[PDB]
């Protein structure tokens, strides 16, 4: 239809999450072990366990980033949200 | 607007 | 009190079953729930489609196990894909 679908919301609003931490803390285009951690902690409360364990989020940094910059770009972030969604998915 | 075709654990006890 | 990320991560597995339940396998898109799901629900980020062709172009670069259709999966790449390209104009 005309209105914005359901879909394209979602999207849009994958894309103002991402920008609203990647511009914390210097490259605003891209998220530091320590943007990526807050966004898990406070955005994605429901589906996964909080980090408190500097060792998690160095290792989830680790799987995510594939240019090898040690930060997570928007690319790599997409990837992300594909897996964790998949794994909330296979609750039926 | 617009583009067309290009084309390039953990989890926890939830509801 | 759930977030906006958690929401649109929901409404990604929604859209989904909405359209891939409507024939067939109702846990896959066949080309024509793909071709629906395309024009319905994201017509201000794509082109509309009206060629088979297309249709045949869009679903071969999105199987990616060879089936003729596009799982869950296969959706998630493809959603991953357009919104990375929007990202550039934001
Ligand atoms: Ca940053
Ligand atoms: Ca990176
Ligand atoms: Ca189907
Ligand atoms: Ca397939």
């Amino acid at each position: 239809g005309s209105h914005m679908s359901e879909l394209e919301k979602a999207m849009v609003a994958l894309i103002d999450v991402f920008h609203q931490y990647s511009g914390r803390e210097g490259d605003k285009h891209k998220l530091k072990k320590s943007e990526l951690k807050e966004l898990i902690n406070n955005e994605l409360s429901h589906f996964l366990e909080e980090i408190k364990e500097q060792e998690v989020v160095d290792k989830v940094m680790e799987t995510l980033d594939n240019d090898g910059d040690g930060e997570c770009d928007f690319q790599e972030f997409m990837a992300f949200v594909a897996m964790v969604t998949t794994a909330c998915h296979e609750f039926f | 607007a617009m583009a067309a075709t290009y084309s390039a654990r953990r989890v926890r006890k939830l509801p």
